[PDB]
C-alpha cells in the first residue's frame, strides 16, 4: 500500500517525471499555439523592441 | 583443402592480429614515456658492464 | 487475444458502467462492488471479500489445487498476501480477543 | 625450526610432565600413538626425504628486495610532483611496514592466549602491555585519515596533535 | 492479466490528489527520513562531543 | 585462467612487508626501542609556527 | 591497454565479416579470448597504479571491472542467441555490433586516467543501451522505458559536465593522479555545496539513489535479455565507480553533505526490499533486489573509510554476477512460458530439477551466505557502518531479514508446491542455458577462494 | 608428531569424501546409503582417539593452517579449535548420526530420493563441524549459517507440501532475527578487539560491556528457539522423522546454546547479561513444558 | 586569445612562412589514420545508400576517399599545430615582457606549512 503504489507508483512518479512532462506540454501548447497573423507577432516585436529600449540602457 | 577453407575462416586471423597490433603499440608509447629512466631517487643504478638501458 | 475493453478502467459513477464492469470481471452486478472513490489508483476493480486462500473448500476439484482458484474467476486485489504460504483469515476456535488479552 | 626467526616469535622452555604409570593396566594412548607412528609418520618421512633429495638436486635462490630511503613529505616543496610522488611511495610503503609489526604483536598474543592456558590473564601481562602501547602509536599515527588518505593528511594529523601536545606542555609549565 | 495490470500499470491514471493521499504520502515518504536523521545526528554529535573531551576509551579501536 | 590469477607474483609486496616488519621488530627489540613511534615524521624536521598569544 | 581495446575494435569488422551461420560461434570464442588476455590487469601492485600511458591507467578497482565487463559479453551472445534465432542476419550483426560497442566504450569509461574522458565514454554508453532496449524490447513501452532511462541520466550528468569543467578552469587539470596529489579542502560555502551536488548527483542518479530510482524497474522489465544483463551487472557500477574517484576533491565537505543520501539509502534499501515481498513481475523483483543492494554500496562510499571501500568494491562485483544470472533464470522460464509472471508458472522443480538447483543456488548466493563474496561485501559495509554509528546494526538488521525472506519467497513460488496442469510447452532445459548458469555461478565460488582479488585498493 | 592434530583434522576431512564422490556413480546405485553410513562410523571410531588423548592428559589445540585474506592489521585464517568442547561433541554427535542414518535406511526405504537424502544429512553434519570447530567468528558464521540452510531444505523435503514451506521460511525468518544479533557482535568485536579470533577477544576483554553479549545472546535465543524466537522448532516437525531426529532435537537446535557456551570467560564478567540469559531459559522452559502436557501429536510432545 | 587581430598576419594565408620552421607531422600521425578512417567509413556508406555491396562496390571511389581525406587531414594538421605554436609563444613573450604580473613564488616544504586536518569519523 505504502512502498509500492504510494510512493513508487504514484508520488515519485509524481514529482520528477509527470511535473516535467506537464509543464513541457504546457508550455510547448503556449508558444507553439500562434494562428499565423503577422499583425500579433509584429505587435509582440514592436513590444520587444519597446521594452528593450527601456531597459537595455 | 586450402585456399578453399581460408575464404571462409579467414576472419578467425582479425582478433589475435588485433591482440599483437596492440602489444606493439603499447611498447611504442612505451618508448616516450623514458625521461625519467635510471634517475629516480629509488633505483638510481649504476649500468652493467654490458647494459644500455635499465628497461626498454 | 485479450481485447482492450478486457482490462481494469477508471471507477464506475453510472449504473450502465457499473453493470459493464461487473459484465468484464465475471461477475453478477449485485455482487459487484468497486473499492471506494479514493485518490488510491484502484479505479473499477471489484473489491472481493478479504477472507484468505486457506478458508475455501479444500474438497472443490479446483483448477489450481494448491492455490484453491479457479481459471475465469476474479482474483482478489491482495490475493499475493492470502496464498496459504502466508498470513490465513481462518476462523479459531476461541475469539481474537480473548485470545489477545490472554496471551498479553 | 630454522625457517622462522625465534627471537621474533619468542616461546617459553615448553617443559613437559614424565609419565608416572600407577598401575600395571597399559593404557590405550601409548599403543595407538605407537601403531599411528609406524603406519602414518614413517611412510610420510620417507615421502618428505625423497622430496627433500629431489629439491636437493636442483638449487636455487631468490632475494629479499631493499629500498632506499628518499626524503619524506616535509622536505618537498609545495608543488613539486616529483619529490611528492616518492614520498607517498615511501609513506605507503612505511604504513603496510607498520600494519605489519601490528600482525607480528597480534600473533605474539593470540600464541600466548592459547599457549598460558587457565593462566592467560596473569602469565600474558607483558603480550598485553606491549601490544597497548604498539596499538596507540598506530592508532596515533593512522586512526582517523580514512579513505583516500595520504603522507600529507598524515603529517597534518601529526602537527595538528604536535601543536596540542605544544600548547597543553606550554600551560602545565605556566600554570 | 486484469490482476496484473490492475495492480502495476492502473494505479496513476486512477490516482486523484487528495487529502487523505497527500497527507499519507508525505507522513510515510518524510516522517521516517527525518526521524533517522534525528537519531543518527544525536549520536553522532554525543559521540563527537566524547571524542573532543577525551573520555571515550577508544583503545585498540584500529580499524575503521 | 584460475591457475593464471592463483599463481600470480607477489606484486603487492606481502611478503616483503611482512620481512621488513620481521627484521625491523628485531632489531627494536635488541635495542629495546619502544617498537612503534607515535610520529610518522621526526619532529625536528618539522618548523610548528609560534603563536605568542 | 591497447593489447585489449584493439581486439575488442576488431571484434567489429570479424563479426560483419563472418558467414550468416557462423557469426555466434565466431564472437563467442573471440570475447573468450579477449576475457582470458583481460585477466592479466589482475596483477596490480600495493604502490599507485598500472600507468600504461598518459590515457589509460589501472588499478585493483579498475581491474575486476574490466573483467567482469570483458567475461559478461561471451554470455551475453549466448543468451540472446535464442530468441533472436528469426531474425536476418543483418539485424543480428547489428545488434551484435551494439554490444560490442557497449563493451568497448566500458573498457575505454574505466581506464580513463582524465575526468572529461570519463564523462564523455561514461555517457557515450547511453547510446547503445537505449537502441537495444528500444529496438529489440518485446513491449510497447520499451519507448517509454527508454526515454525514462535516458533522461534521467542527462538530468544528472549535464550539471556534472559544467562542474567538471569549472574545476579544470581553477585547479588547472582533471588528471587523477594530479587531482589527488593536489588535491585541497573543500570549503563549506554555497558555491562549494553545489560543486559537491553537481560532483556527485550524476553519479547517484546511475546507482539508482532510492529517490531517483524509478527508471530501473522499466529499463529492466523492457529490455532484451542481454540488455538485462548488461544494465544489472556493470551499468549499474558506473555510478560507484565515479563517486569511489571523486569523493577525492570534496573533503570535508561530504560530512556534512551526505547526511540526506545516507538517510535516503537506509531507508530505501528498507524501503525496496520490502517492496520485493508484494510483487507479481520476477523482472520488477530482481530490479528491486539490484536496488537494495546498490543502496548498501551508495551508503558504504559515503561513509568513506577503507572497510566500506574493500566491502563496496566486493560487492558490486558480486551483484553483477548474481544479478545476471538471476535475470537469465527468469529469462529461461519466460522462454518457454511467454508471460513473465512468477504465480503462473509453478512446481518447476518437479519438471526441470537441474535448473531448480541452479535457481537455488542463485537465491542462496543473492541470500547473502558466507562464505560468499556477497556476504563479505555487506559483512564490511555493515562492520564500517556500526563503526560511523552503532544504530545502524538495526536498518542493516532488517534488509537482511527482508532480503533472505523475498529471495526464498522467490525461490518457493516458482520452483516449489504443484505444477500448473494446463501448461504443457515446458520442454527440456537445453546445453546452452545450463552452460550460461553454470558460466554464471562457478566465478563467484571461484573468487571467493581469493578475495583479495575484489577488495580494491584500499586492500 | 603429536597424532592429535591429524586426527582430528582427518576426522572432517574424511567426513567430506562421499560429498566428493556424489558426482561419481556410486550416487547412482543403491549403495550410496551405506557407503554414507559406513564413512559416517569410521570417521566417528577414528575420532575417538583425539578425545582418549585429552583424558589422559588435557591436551588442548589451535591449527590455524590455511591463510585467508588479511585486511590491515586484520588477519583472517582458517583455524580450528580443539579444545575439550570440540573433542568431547565431536564423537557424541558423530555416533548420534550413525544411529540416525542406519534408522534412516530402513525408514526412507520406499523414497525415490533416498541418495540425495542421505547427502543432505552428511553436508548438515559437516556444517555443524564446522561450527563446533570453528576457532574465529567468521568461521563460525559459515557454519552457522550452514545448518540453517540445511535445516531448511530438509523441512521442505516434501516440496508438494505447502505447509514444509511454510514451517521452512518460518525457520529461516526467526533463525535470521537471531543472525541480526550475531552480526551485531560480530561488528562490535572487530571495531573494539580489533579481531574475531578468540584468543584477542578473550584477551583484550576484562571486562565486557553490555552489547556484543547482548547480540550473542540474541543469537543464541534465534538459533535455540527460546521463548521470544521459540514457534519454528515445533513448526519444524513437517520434516521427515530422521530429520527431526537429528536436526531438531539433538545437534543443530543446541547450536545457539554451544555459542554461549564458547563465550563463557565473557559471560562471566557480565552480571546483566547472565541474568537475562537465566530468565529467558525459565520462562522459556515453562511455557514449553505448558504446551507439551496437552498435545496429541507424538512429534509435538517430543519437540 | 583573439589572434585575427595579431600584428603581421597577412589575411587570406593559410600557412604562413613561419609556420615551415615547425616539424610537420608524421605521415603515421595518428589524426592522419582517423581522418583516413573517416574516409573509409564516406566510401562504405557512400556505397550502402546507392544499394552496391557496401564492401566491394567501388574500390577506385572508396581509394579516392581516403586519399582526399588523409591530404586535408595533413594541411589541416599543419594549421593546428602552427595555431597552438603562435599561441605558446605569445604567451611566453608576454609573461618575459610583464615580470611584475608573474611574480616568482617562494618555494616552501610541507614541513614548514599548516594545513588544518578533518578527520573521518
Ligand atoms: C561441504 C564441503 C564440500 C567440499 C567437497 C567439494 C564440493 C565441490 C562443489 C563446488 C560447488 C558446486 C557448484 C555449484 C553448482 C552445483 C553443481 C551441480 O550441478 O550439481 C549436480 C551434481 C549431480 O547431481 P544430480 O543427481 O545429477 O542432479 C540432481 C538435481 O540437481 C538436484 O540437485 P541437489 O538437490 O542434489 O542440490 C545439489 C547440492 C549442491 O548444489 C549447490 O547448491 C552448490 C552450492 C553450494 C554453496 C551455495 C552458495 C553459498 C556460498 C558458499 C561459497 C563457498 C565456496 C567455497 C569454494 C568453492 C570452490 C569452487 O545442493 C545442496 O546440497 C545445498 C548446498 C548448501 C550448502 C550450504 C553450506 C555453505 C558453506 C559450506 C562450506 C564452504 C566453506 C567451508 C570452509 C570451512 C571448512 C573448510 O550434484 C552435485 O555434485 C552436488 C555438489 C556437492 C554438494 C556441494 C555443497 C557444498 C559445497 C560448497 C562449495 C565447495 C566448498 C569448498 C571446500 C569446503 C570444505
Ligand atoms: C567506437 C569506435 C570504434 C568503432 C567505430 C564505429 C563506426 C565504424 C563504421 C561507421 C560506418 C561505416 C559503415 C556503415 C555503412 C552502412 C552499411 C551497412 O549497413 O552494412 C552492411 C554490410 C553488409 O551487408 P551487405 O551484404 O553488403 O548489403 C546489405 C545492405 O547493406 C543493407 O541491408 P538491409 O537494408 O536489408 O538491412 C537493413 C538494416 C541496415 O541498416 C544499417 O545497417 C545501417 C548501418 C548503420 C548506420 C551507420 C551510421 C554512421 C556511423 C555512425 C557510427 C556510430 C558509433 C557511435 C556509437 C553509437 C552507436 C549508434 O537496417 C535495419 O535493420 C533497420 C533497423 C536498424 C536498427 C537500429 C539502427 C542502429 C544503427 C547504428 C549502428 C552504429 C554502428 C555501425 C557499425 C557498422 C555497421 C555496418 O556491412 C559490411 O559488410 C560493412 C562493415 C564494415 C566493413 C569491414 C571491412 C574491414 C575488414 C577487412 C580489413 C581489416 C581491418 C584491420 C586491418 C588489419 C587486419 C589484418
Ligand atoms: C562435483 C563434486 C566435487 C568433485 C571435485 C572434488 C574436489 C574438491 C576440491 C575443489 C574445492 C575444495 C577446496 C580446496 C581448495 C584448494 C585450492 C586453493 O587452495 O587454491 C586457491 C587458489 O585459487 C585462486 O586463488 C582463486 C581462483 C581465481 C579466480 C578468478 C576467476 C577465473 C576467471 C574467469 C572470469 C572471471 C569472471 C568474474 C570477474 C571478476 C587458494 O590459493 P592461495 O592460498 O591464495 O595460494 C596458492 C599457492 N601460492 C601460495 C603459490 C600462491
Ligand atoms: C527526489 C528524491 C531525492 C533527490 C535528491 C535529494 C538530495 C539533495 C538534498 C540537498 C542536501 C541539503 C542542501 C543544503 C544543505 C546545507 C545545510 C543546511 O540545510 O542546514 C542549515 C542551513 O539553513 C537553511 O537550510 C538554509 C537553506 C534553506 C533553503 C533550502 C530549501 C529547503 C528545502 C528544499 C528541499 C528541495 C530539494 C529538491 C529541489 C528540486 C545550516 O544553517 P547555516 O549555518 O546558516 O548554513 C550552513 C551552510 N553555509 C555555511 C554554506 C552557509
Ligand atoms: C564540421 C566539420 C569540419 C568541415 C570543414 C570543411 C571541410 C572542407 C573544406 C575544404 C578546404 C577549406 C580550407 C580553405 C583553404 C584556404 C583557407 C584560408 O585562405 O583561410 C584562412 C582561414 O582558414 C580557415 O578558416 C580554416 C578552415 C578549417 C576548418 C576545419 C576546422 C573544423 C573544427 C574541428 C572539427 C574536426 C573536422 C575534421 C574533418 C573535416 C585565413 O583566414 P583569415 O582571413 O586569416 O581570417 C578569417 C577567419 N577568422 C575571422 C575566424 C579569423
Ligand atoms: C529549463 C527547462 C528544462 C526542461 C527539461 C526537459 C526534461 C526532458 C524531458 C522533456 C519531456 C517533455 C515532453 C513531454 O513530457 O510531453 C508529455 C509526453 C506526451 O507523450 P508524447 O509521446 O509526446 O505524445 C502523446 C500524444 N500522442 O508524456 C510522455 O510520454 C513522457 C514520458 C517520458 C518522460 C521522461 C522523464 C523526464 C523526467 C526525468 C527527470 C528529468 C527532468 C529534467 C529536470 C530535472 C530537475 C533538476
Ligand atoms: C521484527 C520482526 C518483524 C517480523 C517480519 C514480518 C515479515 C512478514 C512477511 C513474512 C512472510 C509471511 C509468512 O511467513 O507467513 C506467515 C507464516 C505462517 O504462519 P503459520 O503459523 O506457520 O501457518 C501454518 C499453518 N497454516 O508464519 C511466519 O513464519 C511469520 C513469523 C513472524 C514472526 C514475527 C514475530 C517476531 C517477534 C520477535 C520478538 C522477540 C524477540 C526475541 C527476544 C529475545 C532476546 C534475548
Ligand atoms: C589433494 C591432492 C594433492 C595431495 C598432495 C598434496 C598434500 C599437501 C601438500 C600441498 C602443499 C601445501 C600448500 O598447498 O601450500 C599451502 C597453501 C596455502 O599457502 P600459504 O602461502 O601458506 O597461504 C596463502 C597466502 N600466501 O595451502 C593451501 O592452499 C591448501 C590447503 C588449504 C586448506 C583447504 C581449503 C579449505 C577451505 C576452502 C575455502 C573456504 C572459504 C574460506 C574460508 C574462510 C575461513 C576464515
Ligand atoms: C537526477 C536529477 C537531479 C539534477 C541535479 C541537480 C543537482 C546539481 C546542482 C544544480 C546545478 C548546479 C551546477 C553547478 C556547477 C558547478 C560550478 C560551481 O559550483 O561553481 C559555483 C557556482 O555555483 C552556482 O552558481 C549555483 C547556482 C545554481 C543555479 C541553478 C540551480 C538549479 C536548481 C537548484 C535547486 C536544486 C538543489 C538540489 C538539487 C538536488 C537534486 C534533486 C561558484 O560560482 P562562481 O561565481 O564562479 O564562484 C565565485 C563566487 N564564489
Amino acid at each position: 500500500k505504502s512502498a509500492s503504489s504510494l510512493l513508487d507508483l504514484i508520488w515519485l512518479e509524481t514529482i520528477l517525471p509527470k511535473t516535467t512532462s506537464f509543464i513541457q506540454m504546457k508550455m510547448s501548447i503556449m508558444v507553439s499555439n500562434q494562428k499565423g497573423l503577422i499583425k500579433l507577432y509584429f505587435l509582440s516585436f514592436l513590444i520587444t523592441i519597446m521594452i528593450s529600449m527601456t531597459l537595455f540602457n | 583443402n586450402v585456399l578453399q577453407i581460408v575464404r571462409d575462416h579467414w576472419v578467425h586471423i582479425l582478433v589475435p592480429v588485433g591482440f599483437v597490433f596492440g602489444c606493439y603499440l603499447d611498447r611504442r608509447s612505451d618508448e616516450k614515456l623514458t625521461a625519467f629512466r635510471n634517475k629516480s631517487l629509488l633505483f638510481k643504478r649504476e649500468l652493467r658492464p654490458n647494459e644500455e638501458v635499465t628497461w626498454k | 487475444h485479450v481485447t482492450k475493453d478486457m482490462f481494469p478502467g477508471p471507477y464506475p459513477k453510472t449504473p450502465e458502467e457499473r453493470a459493464a464492469a461487473a459484465k468484464k470481471y465475471n461477475m453478477r452486478v449485485e455482487d459487484y462492488e468497486p473499492y471506494p472513490d479514493d485518490g488510491m489508483g484502484y479505479g473499477d476493480y471489484p473489491k472481493l471479500p478479504d477472507r484468505s486462500q486457506q478458508e475455501r473448500d479444500p474438497w472443490y476439484d479446483w483448477d489450481h489445487p494448491d492455490l484453491r482458484l479457479n481459471w475465469g474467476e476474479p482474483i482478489h486485489w491482495d490475493l499475493d498476501m492470502y496464498i496459504r504460504n502466508r498470513v490465513d483469515t481462518s476462523p479459531t476456535p476461541v475469539s481474537w480477543n480473548t485470545m489477545c488479552k490472554h496471551l498479553f | 625450526p630454522d625457517s622462522w626467526d625465534k627471537d621474533v616469535y619468542p616461546e617459553p622452555p615448553r617443559r613437559t610432565p614424565a609419565p608416572a604409570p600407577q598401575t600395571s593396566l597399559p593404557n590405550p594412548v601409548t599403543y595407538l600413538t605407537k601403531i599411528f607412528d609406524l603406519l602414518v609418520d614413517r611412510p610420510v618421512t620417507l615421502a618428505r626425504e625423497f622430496i627433500e633429495q629431489q629439491h636437493a638436486k636442483n638449487r636455487y635462490y631468490y632475494y629479499h628486495r631493499e629500498f632506499r630511503r628518499v626524503p619524506d613529505i616535509t622536505e618537498c616543496e609545495e608543488k613539486d610532483i616529483l619529490c611528492m610522488f616518492e614520498a607517498e611511495m615511501q609513506w605507503r610503503r612505511d604504513y603496510k611496514v607498520d600494519q605489519e609489526i601490528v600482525n607480528i604483536i597480534q600473533e605474539r598474543l593470540k600464541a600466548c592466549q592459547q599457549r598460558e592456558g587457565e593462566s592467560y590473564r596473569q602469565n600474558c601481562a607483558k603480550e598485553l602491555e606491549q601490544f597497548t602501547q604498539v596499538s596507540k602509536a598506530f592508532q596515533d599515527r593512522y586512526s582517523d585519515l580514512g579513505a583516500h588518505y595520504s603522507a600529507r593528511k598524515c603529517l597534518a594529523k601529526q602537527k595538528q596533535r604536535m601543536l596540542a601536545e605544544r600548547k597543553a606542555a606550554k600551560e602545565a609549565a605556566a600554570a | 492479466i486484469r490482476w496484473t495490470y490492475a495492480r502495476s500499470a492502473n494505479i496513476y491514471p486512477n490516482f486523484r490528489p487528495t487529502p487523505k493521499t497527500s497527507l499519507l504520502g508525505a507522513l510515510f515518504g518524510i516522517g521516517p527520513l527525518f526521524f533517522w536523521y534525528y537519531v543518527f545526528k544525536t549520536d553522532r554529535d554525543k559521540k563527537e562531543k566524547l571524542i573532543q573531551e577525551g573520555k571515550l576509551d577508544q583503545t585498540f579501536n584500529i580499524s575503521y | 585462467g584460475s591457475t593464471f590469477v592463483a599463481y600470480l607474483p607477489d606484486y603487492r609486496m606481502q611478503e616483503w612487508a611482512r620481512r621488513e616488519a620481521e627484521r625491523l621488530v628485531k632489531y627494536r627489540e635488541a635495542n629495546g626501542l619502544p617498537l612503534m613511534e607515535s610520529n610518522c615524521f621526526d619532529p625536528n624536521k618539522i618548523q610548528l609556527p609560534e603563536d605568542e598569544d | 591497454m591497447l593489447k585489449i581495446i584493439i581486439p575488442t575494435t576488431m571484434l567489429l569488422p570479424m563479426t560483419w565479416m563472418s558467414k550468416h551461420n557462423m557469426i555466434w560461434i565466431n564472437a563467442t570464442v573471440h570475447s573468450l579470448l579477449i576475457s582470458l588476455i583481460s585477466l592479466s590487469l589482475l596483477n596490480q601492485l600495493g604502490e599507485n597504479s598500472l600507468n600504461f600511458s598518459l590515457t589509460f591507467f589501472s588499478d585493483s578497482l579498475s581491474a575486476p571491472l574490466l573483467v567482469l565487463t570483458t567475461w559478461l559479453l561471451p554470455l551475453m551472445l549466448m543468451a540472446s542467441q535464442s530468441h533472436l534465432s528469426k531474425e536476418t542476419t543483418t539485424r543480428k550483426k547489428l545488434y551484435i555490433t551494439m554490444l560490442i560497442l557497449l563493451q568497448l566504450f566500458l573498457i575505454m569509461t574505466f581506464t580513463a586516467t582524465e575526468l572529461i574522458l570519463f564523462y564523455i565514454l561514461f555517457e557515450a554508453t547511453l547510446v547503445p543501451t537505449l537502441i537495444i532496449i528500444t529496438r529489440w524490447g518485446n513491449q510497447t513501452e520499451r519507448l517509454n522505458a527508454g526515454l525514462y532511462f535516458l533522461f534521467y541520466t542527462l538530468a544528472g550528468s549535464l550539471p556534472l559536465l559544467v562542474a567538471l569543467v569549472y574545476i579544470q578552469n581553477t585547479t588547472g587539470s582533471l588528471n587523477f593522479l594530479i587531482i589527488h596529489y593536489w588535491s585541497h579542502p573543500l570549503s563549506n560555502s554555497w558555491s562549494n555545496i553545489f560543486m559537491w551536488l553537481a560532483c556527485i548527483m550524476a553519479f547517484m542518479v546511475k546507482m539508482p539513489l532510492y529517490g531517483l530510482h524509478l527508471w530501473l524497474p522499466k529499463a529492466h522489465v523492457e529490455a532484451p535479455i542481454a540488455g538485462s544483463m548488461v544494465l544489472a551487472a556493470v551499468l549499474l557500477k558506473l555510478g560507484g565507480y565515479g563517486m569511489m574517484r571523486i569523493t577525492t576533491i570534496l573533503n570535508p565537505l561530504t560530512n556534512y553533505m551526505a547526511y540526506p543520501f545516507l538517510m535516503l539509502s537506509m531507508w530505501g534499501m528498507i524501503m525496496t526490499s520490502s517492496i520485493c515481498l508484494r510483487q507479481t513481475d520476477l523482472k520488477s523483483l530482481i530490479a528491486y533486489s539490484s536496488v537494495s543492494h546498490m543502496a548498501l554500496v551508495i551508503v558504504a562510499i559515503m561513509i568513506q573509510t577503507p572497510w566500506s571501500f574493500m566491502g563496496a568494491t566486493a560487492l558490486m562485483i558480486a551483484h553483477g554476477l548474481t544479478s545476471s544470472m538471476l535475470f537469465c533464470l527468469a529469462n529461461t522460464n519466460y522462454e518457454r512460458v511467454h508471460s513473465r509472471t512468477m504465480i503462473l508458472a509453478r512446481g518447476l522443480q518437479t519438471l526441470l530439477p537441474l535448473m531448480a538447483t541452479w535457481w537455488l543456488v542463485a537465491s542462496l548466493t543473492n541470500l547473502a551466505l558466507p562464505p560468499s563474496i556477497n556476504l563479505i561485501g555487506e559483512l564490511f559495509i555493515i562492520t564500517a557502518s556500526f563503526s560511523w554509528s552503532n544504530i545502524t546494526i538495526i536498518l542493516m538488521g532488517m534488509n537482511m531479514m527482508i532480503t533472505a525472506l523475498y529471495s526464498l519467497y522467490m525461490l518457493i513460488t516458482t520452483q516449489r508446491g504443484k505444477y500448473t496442469h494446463h501448461i504443457n510447452n515446458i520442454k527440456p532445459s537445453f546445453t546452452r542455458e545450463n552452460a550460461l548458469m553454470a558460466l554464471h555461478i562457478l566465478p563467484l565460488l571461484l573468487l571467493t577462494l581469493n578475495p583479495k582479488m575484489i577488495l580494491g585498493p584500499l586492500y | 608428531m603429536n597424532p592429535f592434530a591429524s586426527l582430528t583434522l582427518t576426522t572432517l576431512t574424511i567426513l567430506t569424501i562421499p560429498i566428493m564422490m556424489s558426482n561419481s556413480n556410486i550416487y547412482k546405485t543403491n549403495l550410496y546409503p551405506n557407503y554414507v553410513k559406513t564413512t559416517v562410523s569410521y570417521a566417528f571410531t577414528l575420532s575417538l582417539v583425539p578425545l582418549l588423548m585429552f583424558m589422559h592428559t588435557g591436551q588442548e589445540m589451535i591449527i590455524s593452517n590455511w591463510h585467508w585474506m588479511t585486511l590491515q592489521t586484520v588477519e583472517l585464517s582458517l583455524s580450528f579449535k580443539m579444545d575439550y568442547f570440540s573433542v568431547m561433541f565431536i564423537p557424541v554427535a558423530l555416533f548420534v548420526t550413525w544411529s540416525i542414518m542406519e534408522f534412516s535406511m530402513w525408514y526412507m526405504h520406499s523414497d525415490p530420493f533416498i541418495n540425495r537424502f542421505f547427502k543432505y544429512l552428511l553436508l548438515f553434519l559437516i556444517t555443524m563441524m564446522i561450527l563446533v570447530t570453528a576457532n574465529n567468528l567468521f568461521q563460525l558464521f559459515i557454519g552457522w549459517e550452514g545448518v540453517g540452510i540445511m535445516s531448511f531444505l530438509l523441512i521442505g523435503w516434501w516440496h508438494g507440501r505447502t505447509d514444509a514451506n511454510t514451517a521452512a521460511l518460518q525457520a529461516i525468518l526467526y533463525n535470521r532475527i537471531g543472525d541480526i544479533g550475531f552480526v551485531l557482535s560480530m561488528a562490535w568485536f572487530l571495531t573494539h578487539s580489533n579481531a574475531w579470533d578468540l584468543q584477542q577477544i578473550f584477551m583484550l576483554n576484562n571486562e565486557c560491556p553490555n552489547m556484543p553479549l547482548i547480540g550473542l545472546l540474541l543469537a543464541a535465543a534465534g538459533k535455540s528457539a527460546q521463548f521470544g524466537l521459540h514457534p519454528w522448532l515445533p513448526s519444524a516437525m513437517e520434516g521427515p522423522t530422521p530429520v527431526s531426529a537429528l536436526l531438531h532435537s539433538s545437534t543443530m537446535v543446541v547450536a545457539g546454546v554451544f555459542l554461549l557456551i564458547r563465550f563463557y570467560p565473557l559471560m562471566e564478567t557480565n552480571k546483566l547479561v547472565q541474568t537475562m540469559t537465566l530468565c529467558l531459559g525459565a520462562i522459556t522452559t515453562l511455557f514449553t513444558a505448558l504446551c507439551a502436557i496437552t498435545q496429541n501429536d507424538i512429534k509435538k510432545i517430543v519437540a | 586569445t583573439m589572434m585575427s587581430g595579431r600584428p603581421g598576419r597577412v589575411p587570406l594565408q593559410f600557412l604562413p612562412n613561419e609556420a615551415r620552421s615547425l616539424p610537420p607531422p608524421k605521415l603515421t600521425d595518428p589524426r592522419l589514420v582517423y581522418m583516413g578512417f573517416l574516409g573509409y567509413c564516406s566510401g562504405l556508406i557512400d556505397n550502402a545508400i546507392r544499394r552496391r555491396p557496401v564492401v566491394s562496390a567501388g574500390l577506385h571511389r572508396q581509394l579516392l576517399y581516403v586519399t582526399s581525406f588523409v591530404f586535408f587531414g595533413y594541411y589541416l594538421l599543419k594549421r593546428q599545430d602552427y595555431m597552438y605554436a603562435l599561441r605558446d609563444h605569445d604567451m611566453f613573450a608576454y609573461v618575459k615582457s610583464h615580470p611584475e604580473d608573474f611574480p616568482e613564488k617562494d618555494k616552501k616544504t610541507y614541513g614548514e606549512i599548516l594545513e588544518e586536518f578533518h578527520p573521518v569519523r
